[PDB]
């Protein structure tokens, strides 16, 4: 609670987010990004939790194009709990606001979404979030110039056998 | 991906200006969105922003505008492993041996039942991470294995830096507030101010190793192939712990390339060498930046910069909307004299002829000359001394220039890859009377809209990359969020436009319509003042609270 945004959209659907603190500002961007986008996010704090798998099969891959059990298995990896939790404890107050603040607009347009701008209306996967949804993806941005390019090579790595 | 930033000395009204051409993917987890962002009396900030941050990553404010490239420094680190020789599962750090820790993972998966398994997988981790494998290059075996170290898992900084350049006011205190942090993960910076100053900023989180250790700490034979791998058999080739740095282990802000200036800085992804080269940034650690040729863009960006001409917001926008395909100002010429000396050739008739109708461009309307020149520079990249000029680093801007025609085997070769490429082409499904236009689209539904631009390999400035699909080739990534922005006395005056529009989903008003825009190449201003969004005839407003 304590959160309020107030929105002004021009041309092509730009959204101007005006609110008093982090909390209210963030509500705003996840509200208007979940009007947009919400799909997307869906699917890729999906990807981040290492849920591909659960939702869609071995068969499937994310849209970085990586099969969805490897990507999983690397995204359980880089997003353990104790990471998660570090990463949270490090974080100033006006970025922990921003964050809750995120988290409360999105879920606050899944709440009324109705289909008018949302495709995957009903789809079990397109559920509310957390913070810890958005640190995971965070943490996916950041290992993007390191350990993210070697994910595939990260899950390959196992000890030699008996062979010549 | 593309930026400019010009200053007083050369914009047309002596304030500063800014070119941001990011290169993105246009679907999933880097997908730019726009937005504008004000705490009133504190933050006031426009731009775009990538899924799932609270914050804008490419934008403009009061005075400021700034934009980011990926740059060349290593981001991480290989660890070439020293087995034990009586256990695969050990390593040697000073002749000691050491235990690999196994941290398991569990995944669910839904099968063909429809019903959920569970999966575990054991992650093999030294000191230094995660243990990797590229079979036939970085494998595991008796004598060696390879780990990887990555910088950013401990910069919980990324956030805070990118909530802090918001609230930036011009260049100098952009400046201090990303060396104060060090929070940037991996990408230049590039920025202008009203008052005139250009800035370039190579600072990113780097792995830090004193200048003496790096001789021998690297392994030589993948370092010169790019890859930033050190000697993991050693605790002397640790990261290098410098109380300065921002966080343990990386690079000091001061020992990382920086260049202010008043007439102009660039980068197309190149190291930050030549961000101008009327003074060139050398001296940097490996690690950190090397004097490598320039690829396409940046020759061709340079190419128009360079002098004393003024520069205004229209130069800076042809550059990208020009569509030039620069790397056919390297080999075209010799190429159309290869063609002309064998007239008498029906291999190469349809091809010779589709290249000397070519615009040279990738725009909409140019001909199959742009994809005969694709394929056969595909196969020229193969050849071994080609070059008429090959690079010289004393000529750094002109060369390499030309084809060695002059050669017998050159000209056999080169001809035979024309021949090659003019196959390729016409063994696809696609009339010579086809544009460009009616091949590049990006799908929309069931429609498709025809895209401008090539790939960032060919000197195309508006960098599109597209993959095969059905008929067409379907773009993938590329020019993205376009930012222009210029100070005018009324306030900042920005110009662009979100190549494939605000929303993914096919069914918001706000999934195709800047992408009309972009095929047309027009772009609009970026409402920034209460009076120009209050000026939108399509200005709708919610007021939201819980």
């Amino acid at each position: 609670t304590g959160l309020a945004a107030d929105i002004r959209w021009t041309a092509y659907g730009v959204p101007h987010i005006r609110a008093k603190d982090e909390r209210g500002l963030g509500y705003g961007i996840g509200y208007a990004y979940a009007r947009d986008n919400a799909c997307l996010l869906a699917e890729e704090i999906v990807t981040a939790r290492g849920e591909r798998a659960r939702y869609f099969g071995s068969e499937g891959k994310s849209s970085a194009e990586l099969d969805n059990l490897p990507s999983d298995i690397f995204y359980a990896w880089l997003n353990q709990p104790e990471a998660l939790q570090a990463f949270w404890q490090a974080q100033t107050p006006a970025v922990r606001q921003l964050l809750e603040g995120y988290a409360a607009g999105f879920n606050r347009f899944l709440r009324e979404a109705d289909g008018k701008t949302t495709s995957c209306l009903g789809q079990p996967w397109l559920r509310a979030i957390a913070t810890d949804d958005l640190l995971r993806l965070t943490r996916r941005l950041l290992v993007e110039g390191g350990v993210g390019q070697f994910a595939d090579a990260l899950v390959a790595a196992a000890p030699p056998g008996a062979e010549k | 991906s593309n930026a400019i930033a010009v200053g007083s000395e050369r914009s047309a009204d002596g304030k500063g200006m800014l070119l941001a051409n990011p290169h993105f993917p246009w679907n999933g987890a880097m997908r730019f969105y726009q937005m504008h962002l004000t705490i009133p009396g504190r933050l006031d900030v426009m731009g775009a922003s990538l899924p799932g941050l609270p914050v804008v990553n490419i934008g403009f404010s009061r005075h400021l505008a700034w934009t980011h490239t990926v740059d060349t420094s290593s981001h991480f680190t290989l660890y070439r492993l020293a087995l034990d020789p009586k256990d695969p599962r050990r390593y040697l750090v000073d002749g000691r041996s050491l235990p690999l820790e196994e941290k398991s993972v569990a995944i669910e998966v839904r099968g063909a039942d429809g019903k959920l398994s569970r999966v575990e997988h054991k992650v093999y981790q030294s000191i230094y991470g995660p243990l990797v494998v590229w079979p036939g290059k970085l494998d595991w075996n008796r004598s060696e294995a390879y780990a990887l170290r990555d910088a950013n898992l401990e910069n919980t900084r990324v956030l805070q830096q990118w909530y802090s350049i918001n609230q930036a006011s011009d260049v100098a205190d952009l400046r201090r507030r990303v060396e104060a942090l060090q929070g940037i993960p991996w990408v230049n910076t590039l920025a202008a101010d009203e008052q005139g100053n250009a800035l370039y900023m190579n600072q990113s989180v780097v792995p830090y190793l004193k200048p003496e250790l790096i001789p021998a700490c690297a392994i030589p034979q993948l370092v010169a192939e790019g890859l930033p791998a050190l000697q993991g058999q050693d605790s002397r080739c640790a990261w290098s712990r410098d109380p300065a740095a921002a966080q343990a282990g990386i690079t000091p802000a001061a020992q990382l390339p920086v260049l202010l200036r008043r007439d102009f800085v660039q980068n197309s992804n190149d190291s930050a060498w030549l961000t101008n080269p009327a003074s060139p940034l050398q001296g940097f650690s490996p690690l950190v930046s090397q004097e490598k040729p320039i690829g396409p863009r940046a020759r061709y960006a340079l190419s128009r910069l360079q002098g004393k001409q003024p520069l205004e917001a229209k130069t800076l926008e042809e550059m990208v909307t020009a569509n030039h395909v620069f790397s056919a100002d390297q080999v075209l010429p010799d190429l159309l004299r290869l063609c002309r000396d064998n007239q008498g050739e029906k291999s190469l008739a349809r091809a010779c002829a589709a290249l000397a109708q070519w615009d040279r461009g990738a725009n909409l309307d140019s001909g199959s000359g742009f994809v005969y020149f694709q394929r056969f520079m595909q196969r020229f990249a193969e050849l071994d001394g080609a070059w008429k000029e090959p690079f010289d680093a004393q000529r750094p801007l002109d060369t390499p220039q030309g084809i060695a025609l002059d050669r017998p085997q050159v000209a056999t070769q080169v001809r035979q890859a024309l021949a090659d490429a003019a196959a390729e082409v016409e063994k696809s499904g696609i009339p010579d009377g086809a544009r460009w236009g009616d091949l590049q689209v990006s799908t929309r539904g069931q429609e498709r809209i025809a895209i401008p631009g090539g790939d960032g390999h060919f000197g195309v400035y508006n960098a599109i990359q597209s993959v095969r699909k059905g008929d067409h080739l379907e773009v993938v990534g590329g020019t993205s969020y376009i930012q222009l922005v210029t100070f005018p006395e009324e306030g900042p005056k920005a110009r662009g436009l979100l190549a494939f529009s605000q929303s993914s989903d096919p069914r918001s008003p706000h999934y195709r319509d800047q992408t009309e825009l972009f095929s047309r190449q027009q772009w609009q201003t970026l409402p920034f003042s209460d009076r120009q969004i209050d000026a939108d005839p399509q200005l709708q407003r919610l007021s939201i609270r819980e």
